[PDB]
């Protein structure tokens, strides 16, 4: 089994330049996009033919409504912000909540909000509390924390909520969220410098995204190069790790994905 | 959001307690509120539970069991105002509001000396009867003959003399009724 | 802040008028709702706006439309009066979604086929009982409005020139004359009750104001009687020793 | 204010072969604010047929896109990617590796 995640991020930007929305929000099952609104379009869309398929109009319809409200909401809270900082044109304001369901079926929930793209508030749900970076983040906190019925809600929301979300969509999206595609993982020599051999452990063809790749000496070899887990445009991905040889030592590429562990030893 | 109930109407005695249940079936929730509706008056907001448990301010307690589907408002040492509709109401997953269709909570008020009489009022230049000082355990039932009317049962306050009263007003345009027998 | 204004307070309508429901709220609430309020069920919501600039069908949208291009206002229109509108309506906001809502007062609304079944109350105040005043030492005033229709008013009482409010009770709900009859006029009591020596003052003037809702100054009326517009009814009687 | 500049990587969906139909991806990643304009070059001209991600947000705020086309690598077609963005005072760009 693996950990499951629903996340809603919210970007408002101040003054866009023409094109660029006001306000976006779009929810995640994982890496796949499940939902889309913006100040644009004013409606709220499936991002996934199994969201489409298994949400029935009204479902879009209500959520439509509830955004077009937040939207309203975060250009009135982004303003105010730029009004205690006293700044002039353009800045971003970001939200995002989400929740994880893990293997033995214990969670996770958070919240918070980035200014300008830095951490500006963040959520405790245990303790009821909001971290604030500056005084200004401190201003706003007060004015949250006095709230407890807001407080107690968005720790139900975060807890419950947000929970059962995750797993009527898992349910939904089961063929693309709940698959395997295993890697196909490949060792190349090259001649880096004259007189110099690097040795490149490569995967691609994978999913879920998350691996571990790393070499091994006859031990765990030090410096190892990695290369980014990016996506290879049809729902797979793709990722590497390299060594430099010295001039007798044995090297071996361990790669795991999804409970299943390989060794590559090149002779 | 499924369904709500909360019993049509509750009797209590002012000083004493009444506890007002609310069940609710949902897959989703976002929080029960209770609502005070005093007669011919907008709704106002009491409360608002959404974990486990109790929460109390002054003479008010609001409980919610989440596994039961169960909230209660508890309303401790009961004064005539607390005379009102009472609205359970809750968020589904999706921000829905759905309400009960309220409690009417009744307050007998606590007739120390009770003196029930009938008193013939003088006339307008009909006949007007009044039943008074009665204990608040008389229930006031409607009249047979469709030509007698007859009120529900009104508390009134005579802060004047720190005395409350039960009363209901009898009248008919028949030359042959009598104040005497009007209320039985 | 005001909170939330909701107006009329109460109005008549004959089949197939149309009719706003005006409300207002300066609290800069996002969340404005109609709902109507029928004996034996829960509020049902009629619109809501989840924001300036849009609006969406509630439980019972039906015959109805609303607006909502300011923050302040959501009006509700009534397309085409009928009988099955008679309700009570209430405008509310909330901050949010979750948040909880602020009511307007409410607007009471009759629908009848025909204005000519509209009448006003008569007013008439009934002295003390001599048999209360010497058992008890108080002394119970009766006012009675009769014959109304709507059930659309407001009973005060006044000692002096001056509202009073001790020792009042009104019946919460008027009733009815015809209990047969869909169209029955209505009744309404209240009692002030007073000390004996209070009563005995010839220098105390009682007076019961009802304030009646009818048809508009406007209104067309091709019947004999008055027409039964908006309008205050009273009685008054005056203490004395005896 | 912290402005992020983009991460600019470029690759083939499978390995690359002369002759042999791929995708050529660009990946812009980490930057801050969201506002991007890419382009992929096919001998410093601009490809036509090129679909792109939505928008796309990181935990760390910075936002990310792919943008892909359909191709048959030779061994004297150059590909690049080109990308402007409030931190590039002209646009940048990043040749294809043709896999090293
Ligand atoms: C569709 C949806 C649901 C819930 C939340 O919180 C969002 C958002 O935060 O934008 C969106």
């Amino acid at each position: 089994m693996r950990t499951h995640s629903l996340r809603y991020f919210r970007l408002g930007v101040s003054d866009p330049i023409h094109g660029v929305p006001e306000f976006i929000s779009v929810g995640y099952v994982d890496s796949h996009p499940i939902t889309t609104y913006d100040s644009v379009t004013r409606q709220k869309e499936p991002r996934a033919p199994w969201m489409a398929e298994n949400l029935a109009p009204d479902h879009w319809e209500r959520y439509t409504q509830l955004l077009r409200g937040w939207q309203q909401m975060f250009k009135v809270e982004l303003k105010r912000l730029q009004r205690h900082y006293n700044h002039s044109g353009s800045h971003t304001y970001q939200r995002m909540i989400g929740c994880e369901l893990l293997e033995d079926g214990s969670t996770t929930g958070f919240l918070q909000y980035a200014y300008d793209g830095q951490d500006f508030l963040i959520f405790n749900k245990d303790t009821l509390s909001w971290l604030a970076v500056d005084n200004v983040a401190h201003t706003i906190k007060q004015a949250w924390e006095a709230n407890q019925h807001e407080l107690l809600y968005q720790k139900n929301w975060l807890e419950e909520e947000c929970i059962a979300w995750l797993k009527r969509f898992l349910e939904y999206g089961k063929d693309t969220l709940q698959r395997t595609e295993p890697p196909l993982v490949r060792v190349n020599r090259k001649e880096t410098f004259p007189g110099v051999t690097a040795l490149f452990c490569k995967a691609h063809g994978f999913y879920p995204p998350e691996i571990y790749m790393t070499w091994m000496k006859n031990e765990i070899v030090q410096e190892i190069d990695y290369g980014d887990i990016l996506p290879s445009g049809d729902g797979t991905y793709q990722a590497w790790a390299s060594i430099e040889l010295d001039p007798s030592n044995l090297y071996s590429c361990h790669v795991e994905h999804s409970g299943v562990h390989m060794v590559l030893q090149v002779p | 959001g499924q369904n709500i109930d909360q019993p049509t109407e509750m009797t209590a005695t002012e000083g004493a307690i009444v506890q007002i249940n609310c069940t609710y079936q949902t897959s989703g929730f976002n929080g029960l509120f209770w609502y005070q509706q005093h007669a011919g008056e907008a709704p106002t907001f009491l409360s608002y539970n959404v974990l486990d448990g109790l929460e109390e301010k002054g003479r008010f307690s609001s409980f919610l069991s989440r596994s039961k589907g169960y909230s209660y408002l508890l309303l401790k040492e009961l004064q005539m105002k607390d005379s009102a509709s009472y609205l359970c109401a809750f968020l589904d997953s999706n921000y829905q509001l759905i309400w009960g269709a309220g409690t009417k909570l009744i307050i007998k008020p606590d007739i120390q000396n009770p003196d029930p009489a009938v008193y013939q009022l003088r006339d307008s230049k009909k006949s007007v009867c009044l039943f008074t000082d009665f204990d608040s355990q008389t229930n006031v039932s409607q009249s047979k003959d469709s030509d007698v009317y007859i009120t529900d049962k009104c508390v009134l306050d005579m802060r004047s003399m720190d005395f409350k009263s039960n009363s209901a007003v009898a009248w008919s345009n028949k030359s042959d009724f009598a104040c005497a027998n009007a209320f039985n | 802040n005001a909170g939330v204004t909701q107006t009329p307070k109460f109005q008549v309508l004959k089949t197939g008028q149309s009719m706003t429901l005006q409300c207002a709220q300066d609290m800069n609430h996002n969340y404005m709702y109609w709902y109507r309020q029928d004996p034996g069920m829960g509020l049902r919501l009629i619109y809501y706006s989840a924001s300036e600039g849009t609006t969406d069908k509630g439980e019972v949208p039906n015959g109805y439309n609303v607006s909502r291009s300011t923050t302040e206002d959501f009006p509700l229109r009534l397309l085409s009066a009928a009988p099955s509108q008679t309700s009570v309506y209430f405008c509310a906001s909330s901050n949010r979604e979750y948040s909880p809502l602020h009511f307007g007062n409410g607007t009471r609304l009759t629908v009848t086929e025909d204005l000519n079944k509209v009448f006003p109350p008569e007013v008439a105040v009934f002295e003390p009982s001599e048999a209360e005043i010497s058992h008890t030492q108080k002394a119970t005033l009766v006012c009675l409005a009769t014959g109304f229709y709507p059930d659309h008013v407001e009973l005060s009482w006044w000692v002096n020139g001056k509202e009073v409010h001790s020792g009042v009770c009104t019946d919460p709900q008027p009733l009815k004359e015809q209990p047969a009859l869909n169209d029955s006029r209505y009744a309404l009591s209240s009692r002030l009750r007073v000390s004996a020596t209070f009563w005995q003052d010839p220098r105390n003037h009682f007076r019961c104001q009802v304030q009646f809702y009818g048809l508009s100054e406007n209104d067309e009326w091709t019947q004999d009687r008055a027409k039964p517009v908006t309008q205050i009814v009273s009685a008054e009687a005056w203490g004395r020793a005896d | 204010m912290i402005q992020r500049t983009p991460k600019i990587q470029v690759y083939s969906r499978h390995p690359a072969e002369n002759g042999k139909s791929n995708f050529l991806n660009c990946y812009v990643s980490g930057f801050h604010p969201s506002d991007i304009e890419v382009d992929l070059l096919k001998n410093g001209e601009r490809i036509e047929k090129v679909e792109h991600s939505d928008l796309s947000f990181s935990k760390d705020w910075s936002f990310y896109l792919l943008y892909y086309t359909e191709f048959t690598p030779t061994e004297k077609d150059e590909y690049a990617c080109r990308v402007n963005h409030v931190t590039l005072s002209q646009p940048k760009i990043v040749k294809w590796d043709r896999d090293m």
